């Protein structure tokens, strides 16, 4: 250790584990072995003085670093083998005085125990105030999240991204997010929420949003999406080009408008697309052997996508053919139906949206932006929630980001409190409120305050299926999809056992038989092999009998003919005996 | 279409497809003879 | 007609931003019905239309367009003699029923050009600069800097500015914050405080340090509401109300005369 | 997107009616009144004018969809006054008022302009 | 109590103490399109072929496959029409 | 298989600091795909000569 | 010459390991994108451990 | 990525008072005193500034496409 | 290898057999909507303007049908084919002159889905016979779903972004089978339980709990404005409870206003003392707990989930039992929108301001804790002097961990206990708890209580980490701290050692729930 | 005016034809982004 403290065996990872009862050393120098770097305490007092926190407080000026600060022995790096012979403490404001002597043979100590918290879980605010499995959901959840991924995202051309307008940085900000960069590339707005059940339209999990605030501005998102489109040779003759197809002079237009192309075959930067718009214009040549030679080969844009073009780029790949990348964005205002989360592990849908008009109002105009339920509160114990409005309530009077670090003895929700009446406003953070329906004060207090909410990726327009009668499928003539987003649902076993119990057998014979594969059958009295070779010039007949007046219609499913035409073809023989 | 207008089967008896059977039911006369799909 | 009220109304405040009011002897719908219209049903001028034939800002096409069209604009005397853009019989715009605005902005130097209101230059002098352009003979007063673009980039637009309702949209909504208070020291107690005493004394509260609420009065009902308009520049205040009150009086003229055309319609 | 475009809230369609008067058979004296594009702003203040009169028995109001424009206001008077002549009596208090509150309003305004 | 005495008499109905599964049906008299649904549509079917077996195609699950009323719920009654009733009904 | 079917979706007492312990897909991969503390850094090797 | 080994970005072996703030800019690059991805065939790939 | 033009709450036009509360923070002034003095007096006005990232400067540093 | 064609899932029988994809279905994510009833769902109109419904032309609908045929595919309500008699299909979209086309009897037109239209609505995974029930369909303009909110019970549905399915009927006869088998109204009464499958849900519930307390007087204007919402109404105004010195209409009686016909019930609130029926005042309640509705008219209670939801002999219950389904599914959308418009005069909140307790219960809370610690402390010392006698049957790790933990448990439910007798009326927690909406009285403890004891596996966390359960704590600690109890409220924080036990206290529940997402249809296939 | 293309490092509107050697001129680079339109596009301001 004393050498490892200084320089002999590299100061990473070279753990050295004694096991005392055991009776064994056992040094590793390899990869894969998670270390995490802790102070050291010698004879109960650390080894870190004020000189070494002053030198690196003057860090730019200096060259004193952190490796500095690993060659004075004052931090080391313990894995976890070694991590199980030394004994730490937390912090050592405590933990290292004299009381009843809980251990007085410390080796080591925490630098701050709030550094167990990984990326996605350093973004909530006071972590320790809630449930741990609502901490868990919010370490999901602040994955989908819209903001400014990158800063350079107007020279990426991704497949989908999401910038949203106004981003802020949280009021409420725990400790660790300077270094996750959070205050440089956040991803919410500070909105102002109100734990109310104003009308009905937030509960299980909704929440009633400002439309004025929508309006100007408040979760508006570009959605940048890019598609792709080469321009190979593959075969000789089999020749693929990028060139508007115009008419007639080449065949298989396929009934669109080919107005936005320009002379190239790519629409412009600034052209409305729409469903019916064609954004990419190929002209694959024909075999040249047995209209022109050029078929009709154009990328279509499904309505599930529409806006406006962004960029257009022309460029060779690795592969050498001309490559181009189109950006379509889209501009999202929030509406019913989009998904938003706290930092706190609650998510809900937008049920409504009122105007500034109807929403209710503090004496000061103060409309909040969002109303999520009460219930939501008692079952799921996320009780960082009201304490981030608190806090938020007092940081936006003071003028100061509060502090929110999870495991801090200096934030106490009385504090709080008490700072937030030094302000004039009420101590635990209620207002009381009016009804801008009519105008009478709401009796109970409503509690109000800026929490961080987020817009997740989760939008109600890329998820909206609507099939009446569209494109079958070849094979089996079952539903398939198409140019537009539909192409069924699935009326899978669990379904005709509930439908089974209903006792509805006209509803289920409909979606089994009559909504996804209706079918005729011909089939032969005697014999029932249904290969009777019915015409409209009325002739039944089953060859295999010598018999045309034993014909009978019998209504199946076109996969039960598949089936047993597939059968047939096994020599097994499937006989529909109508008698 | 008009021929007895539409029964619903009621057994579906199975059996192995005999060489006689199929040869009378099939529609191709002298059986499928030459590998390739079209010629002109 | 022997019904009515007769309210009074007293000012204490008329900066150029904000109007404070109190009308007394009225009921509290009539309130709560002006408030609405305060914010919803005042008229305003303000872009709806534009057409950015050059963009190289940072900043995409639906932005600026966005942070444009909430730009707002002095809409004070030139909003009684425009026309809702619907009711014009012409196509689309007319010097009656619009304010064409141009911008024009290029960075050819180092430093970012702050584009800011200045830039946007009207067509109607008094009808419609863009606020923060109040007058020069009477700070940065950028109404927004509504976009930042350096060397090389332009910016060229042409915008359109109708009139609108707030219930359209909230480009329309001339006021900022309109603050609502009646019975500041709940007499009729249409709030019930757990704990009377932490709670905080209203602004307009006409009570000791001792006492915490005021006792009940059980014949009483709302009188004397309080309010405190606020302005985006848009509409000076007193103004703001007025043309709340003319819209109210328009409104219930209109549902007058068509149910009249029903009644006498009807047997 | 089904997005009802913002100006469906306060402008009639295509000969859609303003306002439209029924009978219900529940009671002798009552009558509902579909005001058509409009919300609360013109609900609450005739509502809270027809329920000042001593012959008005039954006053109310509803907004029966927040994401539909309609209200219904329901009068059921004594039986000399007529419904429709309380709420024609209540809207044309309804109009003094507002005229006497805005010549106020304009006395006061000039008068802290200027007498101060 | 109606639920579970149905299931427990399912299940001890055959006098054995049958795993009410895949393995049930496979040791019952069900016909070929039933227990061609469970695991391995083909084998069960090509038994059923070599030897000539038969649905009698009055299980559901046949019925709902061929695409015809299953002979339970809506099903399990036929109607017919009326014609002295139908003189009482010129219009 | 490698992994005798030892319990591996439940959080232990020896992910202090290495593993946050707040972090993981709520779906089938629970406790599966875990993610790095904030001051854990792994060995990258060294020979033992 | 024995073939192309992937670079990770940012690593000591990329065009983007001693360059700063100004320079990734001039380059089009984020300079708080972290790196250690591989860019293979345009798409960004990450090797979880 | 700029100022808001309006606070998303209350309306009060903001996106004017950020190069001003951007000067009086490099005047010593503190946040609290900056915002007063600019006038913003409530939680919403107040948000806008004290928690706003501005991003198109960062965003200006890339050149752009046409010259 | 056509024996691989006919094989396992994604095979014919299996995939494109027994469970097929369908026509005329729609998804889109769930919104709530009180202002709809039971028997309602709000398609958006795309969704209407795809799906459609072919319609005979009977001489009834001609006129009707042949203006739909003109509006056409563009228009909202319209038409997308029309077939004649030998089932030709006409597409109204690519005729030269619409005008032209004239329908006979006989004919059928695909008219757009309409409102009064039966769709089957499905979540999920559909469990039990409640899981797709049938609607009317009501064309409300915005891209989701609407359902009213005590129909989320069965369908186990959250508008926290699920999606449900809509299948449209397409044909007479089986929109008769799913208007006389399948409606929501018919499936109030599950067979499986003899209980109502829906009831009404939190916010009605927390509200109907607070408008039923014998406190809460209305006057002329809000009853006026109340009375406007039930849609089953004599319209006589009833005489108020209090007449002078001010008109005052009780709460009980506008809700004996939507009482459904002459019911009689007797419930139980849940804040009853078990003593109060043995004693005097067994009839007339100090805290009106007995609820005691006598024809029709809700003499004396407080309404809770104990007698108007889910549950057997329930308001709700002998409201179907005794006046059919029609009857009591207006007696769900009336107490919806009744009380949830009493709701903007009264309102609800949580705050900060109820996950505090007065001084004294804190001091208790803590001086009970301090003495749970000591004696388990004393437990300790008892085992370590070998003085410690195996309990009848167990080890002495056994007997230990039994005394340790009997300490902690009932530690944690006197703690609990003080802190919920620590409450006030105008507590929002206290609400939602003894209302019946949401969340337990172990809850309002965990926020001002101990939150308890972390158990993994049933037992207290494990020596993981070589006889120590974290590098914090000393070899050989069984101490309440150093094996998972966690002494401070989730108002008050957690210590760091607190925090990462909670956690590995809640991932044993995340796999569980994992475990159950698996196994949901287990059981329900194999015994189908 | 036929096609104009935008070269990404240069910054030169390059203005090639239908078949073209899609490299830019005086700076070599095969990267080039297409003009804005110059058909007109409208943008209600909300
Ligand atoms: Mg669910
Ligand atoms: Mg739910
Ligand atoms: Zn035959
Ligand atoms: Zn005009
Ligand atoms: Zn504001
Ligand atoms: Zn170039």
């Amino acid at each position: 250790r004393k050498l490892r403290r200084q320089m002999d065996i590299i100061v990473s990872e070279v753990s050295m584990i004694r096991d005392i009862r055991e009776r064994e050393i056992r040094i590793y120098t390899d990869a894969g072995r998670i270390c995490r770097p802790l102070l050291i305490v010698e004879k109960q007092k650390l080894l870190l003085k004020k000189r070494h926190i002053d030198q690196l407080k003057e860090r730019e000026y200096n060259n004193y670093s952190w490796q500095d600060l690993v060659a004075s022995g004052v931090v080391e790096y313990i894995d976890t083998l070694e991590e199980e012979t030394v004994m730490l403490a937390m912090t050592p404001d405590d933990l290292q005085e004299k009381e009843v002597a809980y251990c007085s043979t410390y080796t080591h100590c925490e630098i701050h125990p709030s550094m167990i918290l990984g990326v996605c879980a350093s973004i909530i605010p006071f972590p320790d105030h809630n449930q741990s499995p609502r901490n868990t959901y919010q370490s999901a959840m602040g994955k989908q999240a819209m903001g400014v991924y990158i800063t350079n995202f107007h020279v990426r051309m991704d497949t989908l991204a999401h910038v949203l307008y106004y981003p802020q940085k949280p009021l409420v900000t725990t400790r660790s997010m300077e270094y996750l960069r959070f205050r440089e590339l956040p991803a919410g707005i500070n909105s102002i929420v109100a734990i109310a059940s104003y009308t009905g339209y937030n509960q299980e999990d909704s929440v009633i949003m400002n439309r004025s605030a929508v309006d100007r501005g408040f979760f508006r998102s570009v959605f940048y999406r890019s598609y792709k489109e080469q321009e190979s040779k593959k075969g000789f003759d089999q020749e693929e080009v990028f060139e508007k197809p115009t008419r007639e002079t080449c065949q298989g237009m396929r009934h669109a408008i080919y107005d936005k192309l320009d002379d190239d075959g790519l629409i412009a930067p600034g052209v409305r697309v729409s469903g019916d718009d064609v954004i990419i214009g190929k002209t694959v040549t024909l075999p040249e052997n047995e209209r022109y030679t050029k078929r009709d080969c154009s990328t279509f844009l499904r309505t599930s996508e529409t806006g406006i073009v962004d960029q257009v780029m022309v460029t060779l790949n690795q592969e050498g053919y001309k490559f181009c990348k189109i950006r379509v964005r889209s501009v999202r205002i929030p509406q019913i139906g989009d998904k938003f989360a706290s930092r706190h592990g609650q998510k809900g849908t937008c049920g409504i949206q009122y105007r500034q008009e109807d929403m209710p109002f503090t004496c000061e105009g103060i409309t909040p932006d969002i109303i999520i339920n009460p219930h939501a509160i008692p079952s799921r114990m996320t009780i960082g929630h009201l304490i981030e409005c608190l806090q938020g309530k007092v940081s936006a009077n003071k003028g100061e980001i509060g502090d929110a670090t999870p495991f801090n003895d200096a934030v106490n929700v009385q504090k709080i409190s008490n700072l937030l009446s030094d302000y004039g406003y009420h101590l635990r953070g209620n207002e009381v409120l009016y009804n801008g329906f009519t105008g009478r004060k709401i009796t109970s207090q409503i509690f109000i305050g800026p929490t961080y909410y987020q817009r997740l990726k989760h939008m109600v327009d890329d998820k909206i299926h609507s099939r009446a009668r569209g494109p079958i499928q070849i094979l089996n003539r079952q539903p398939m999809e198409g140019r537009s987003r539909d192409g069924g649902l699935r009326f899978g076993e669990m379904e005709r056992d509930c439908q089974i119990a209903h006792g509805a057998a006209q509803f289920l014979r409909e979606r089994l038989f009559e909504a996804s594969d209706p079918y005729q059958v011909h089939v032969c009295n005697l014999c029932g092999i249904m290969a009777i070779a019915n015409t409209r010039t009325h002739t039944y007949e089953c060859r295999g009998c010598r018999n045309k007046t034993q014909i009978s219609l019998v209504r199946m499913p076109y996969a039960c003919k598949l089936l047993f035409q597939e059968l047939m073809s096994m020599s097994i023989a499937p006989r529909m005996m109508s008698v | 279409d008009s021929a007895c207008p539409l029964r619903t089967i009621k057994r579906v008896q199975f059996g192995v497809l005999s060489p006689d059977e199929l040869k009378r039911m099939s529609v191709t006369e002298g059986g499928i003879k030459y590998p390739e799909t079209t010629e002109g | 007609m022997p019904y009515a009220n007769q309210p009074t109304v007293r000012i204490t405040e008329l900066t150029d931003e904000n109007v404070k009011f109190i009308i007394e002897n009225t009921d509290l719908a009539v309130a709560n019905s002006i408030r609405r219209v305060f914010i919803a049903e005042v008229p305003i001028i303000a872009i709806d239309w534009v057409q950015i034939d050059a963009n190289s800002s940072v900043l995409h096409d639906e932005f600026i367009a966005h942070r444009l069209g909430l730009i707002p604009l002095i809409s004070d005397d030139i909003v009684d003699k425009l026309q809702y853009s619907r009711d014009c019989t012409c196509e689309e715009f007319c010097p009656e029923c619009s304010v064409e605005f141009t911008l024009d902005v290029r960075c050819n130097e180092d430093q970012t050009r702050h584009v800011t209101s200045r830039d946007l230059i009207s067509n109607s002098p008094r009808v419609i600069p863009v606020t923060s352009r109040n007058r020069d003979n009477d700070v940065e007063q950028d109404d927004i800097l509504i976009v930042k673009l350096r060397k090389g980039q332009e910016l060229r637009l042409r915008a359109y500015a109708k009139k609108g309702f707030g219930k359209e949209h909230a480009k329309w909504n001339p006021t900022a914050g309109v603050a609502f208070e009646y019975d500041p020291d709940n007499a009729l107690r249409h709030t019930v405080y757990p704990k009377p005493e932490e709670w905080p004394k209203s602004e307009y509260s006409e009570l000791d340090e001792d006492e915490s609420q005021a006792p009940y009065d059980p014949n009483g009902k709302p009188e004397r509401f309080y309010y405190n308009v606020e302005s985006c520049g848009s509409l000076r205040p007193e103004t703001i109300v007025l043309s709340a009150l003319s819209g109210l009086k328009k409104k219930l003229s209109d549902l007058q005369t068509q149910l009249s055309h029903e009644i006498q319609s009807d047997v | 997107m089904n997005a009802p475009p913002a100006f469906e809230s306060f402008l009639l369609f295509e000969g859609e009616k303003k306002i439209t008067i029924n009978k219900d058979t529940k009671v002798p004296n009552a009558c509902l009144f579909t005001i058509n594009k409009e919300d609360h702003t013109l609900g609450n203040i005739i509502k809270s004018q027809l329920l000042k009169d001593p012959q008005v028995l039954f006053a109310g109001y509803k907004v029966p969809h927040p994401l539909e424009h309609k209200i219904i206001i329901r009068v059921q008077t004594t039986p000399d006054y007529s419904p429709q002549e309380a709420f024609t009596n209540a809207i044309t208090d309804l109009i003094s008022e507002l005229s006497l509150l805005e010549e106020r309003f304009r006395v006061a305004i000039k008068d802290k302009q200027e007498g101060i | 109590y109606r639920h579970l005495a149905l299931l427990c008499d399912t299940m001890t109905c055959r006098g054995h103490l049958m795993a009410i599964t895949r393995h049930g049906v496979n040791r019952q008299d069900t016909g070929p399109l039933m227990k061609c649904s469970f695991e391995e549509t083909v084998d069960v079917l090509m038994e059923a072929a070599a030897h000539g077996e038969s649905d009698p195609m009055k299980g559901v699950s046949e019925n709902i496959m061929l695409g015809q009323l299953a002979p339970a719920g809506t099903g399990c009654f036929d109607l017919l029409l009326d014609a002295e009733k139908c003189k009482y009904g010129m219009e | 298989r490698d992994g005798k079917l030892a319990k591996p979706r439940q959080l232990h007492n020896t992910l202090w600091g290495m593993v946050c312990p707040a972090e993981t897909p709520e779906g089938h991969a629970v406790g599966l795909v875990k993610n790095l503390a904030l001051m854990a850094y792994i060995s990258v090797g060294s020979q033992p000569s | 010459f024995i073939g192309k080994i992937p670079i990770m970005l940012r690593s000591t072996y990329c065009l983007l390991n001693g360059l700063t703030d100004r320079d990734l800019c001039e380059l089009n690059e984020c300079p708080l994108d972290p790196g250690g991805y591989f860019i293979i065939n345009g798409s960004e790939k990450v090797l979880i451990a | 990525m700029i100022i808001p033009v309006r606070c998303f709450t209350c309306g009060k036009i903001v996106g004017n008072k950020w190069e001003a509360y951007l000067g009086l923070l490099q005047a010593e002034y503190t946040e609290g005193d900056a915002l007063d003095a600019l006038g913003l007096k409530r939680y919403c006005c107040r948000r806008m500034l004290l928690a706003h990232v501005d991003l198109i400067e960062k965003l200006l540093n890339y050149a752009p496409l046409e010259k | 290898s056509l024996k691989q064609r006919l094989k396992g899932k994604e095979g014919r029988v299996r995939g494109n057999l027994m469970g097929k994809r369908v026509d005329f279905s729609a998804r889109t994510v769930i919104t709530p909507d009180p202002n709809l009833s039971i028997d309602q769902v709000g398609v958006p109109r795309s969704i209407a303007a795809n799906m459609t419904f072919a319609e005979i032309v009977t001489p009834f609908n001609i006129d009707r049908l042949q203006e739909l045929v003109r509006r056409g595919n563009s228009q909202y309500p319209g038409a997308k084919y029309i077939i004649r008699d030998n089932g030709d299909r006409i597409d109204l979209r690519f005729h030269p002159k619409p005008s032209d086309l004239h329908l006979q009897t006989g004919y059928k037109v695909e008219r757009h889905m309409c409102d009064g239209d039966i769709v089957i609505f499905n979540r999920q995974p559909t469990l039990h016979k409640m899981s797709m029930m049938g609607h009317r369909v009501r064309i409300l303009p915005w891209s989701t779903f609407r359902l009213n909110l005590s129909v989320t019970t069965p369908y186990n549905a959250d508008f926290d972004g699920d999606e449900m399915n809509l299948h449209l009927p397409q044909s007479l006869e089986t929109r008769a089978e799913i208007q006389e088998l399948a409606m929501v109204p018919r499936m109030i009464v599950t067979p499986q339980s003899n209980r109502p499958v829906m009831g009404i849900v939190q916010d009605t519930l927390t509200a109907v709990r607070k408008f039923t307390k014998r406190d809460v007087f209305l006057e002329r204007g809000e009853v006026m404005n109340l009375l406007m919402f039930l849609s089953t109404w004599d319209g006589k105004v009833p005489q108020p409870a209090i007449l002078k010195p001010r008109p005052l209409w009780t709460g009980k009686q506008i809700f004996s206003l939507i009482i459904p016909g002459h019911i009689n019930c007797i419930r139980t609130h849940s804040t009853h003392p078990d003593d109060e029926d043995s004693g005097p005042y067994k009839h007339i309640s100090p805290g009106d707990t007995k609820v005691v509705v006598e024809n029709g008219e809700l003499i004396m209670g407080i309404l809770c989930k104990k007698s108007l939801g889910t549950s057997a002999g329930s308001l709700v219950h002998i409201s179907y039992l005794e006046m059919g389904h029609d009857i009591t599914r207006l007696f769900y959308s009336n107490i919806q929108t009744v009380i949830n418009n009493w709701l903007l005069i009264e309102g609800h909140t949580i705050g900060i301001g109820d996950s505090i307790a007065d001084s004294k219960t804190y001091q208790d809370i803590q001086n009970t804790i301090k003495k749970a610690k000591q004696d388990v402390i004393e437990v300790i010392e008892k085992a370590h002097n070998n003085e410690l006698e195996p309990t009848p049957g167990n080890t002495l790790r056994q007997t230990f961990e039994n005394q340790v933990n009997r300490i902690l448990n009932d530690a944690r439910d006197k703690t609990g206990s003080s802190a919920q007798k620590s409450l006030s009326e105008y507590n929002n927690f206290k609400s939602m708890v003894v209302s019946g909406a949401k969340g337990s009285k172990i809850n309002i403890s965990q926020v001002i209580a101990v939150v308890g004891q972390q158990n993994v596996e049933g037992k207290r966390i494990p020596f993981g980490f070589k006889h120590r359960t974290l590098p914090h704590f000393i070899k050989d600690d069984y101490g309440p701290e150093s094996r998972g109890f966690v002494e401070n409220s989730y108002l008050a924080g957690l210590t760091p050692t607190e925090f990462f036990f909670h956690a590995m206290g809640g991932r044993e529940g995340l796999i569980d729930t994992a475990v159950k997402t698996a196994e949901t249809g287990y059981i329900q296939r194999r015994l189908i | 005016q036929p096609m104009i293309y935008i070269c990404g490092e240069c910054h030169t509107e390059n203005e090639i034809k239908s078949r073209d050697p899609i490299r830019c001129r005086e700076c070599g680079y095969r990267i080039m982004y297409k003009k804005r339109t110059k058909r007109l596009v409208v943008f209600d301001a909300r």
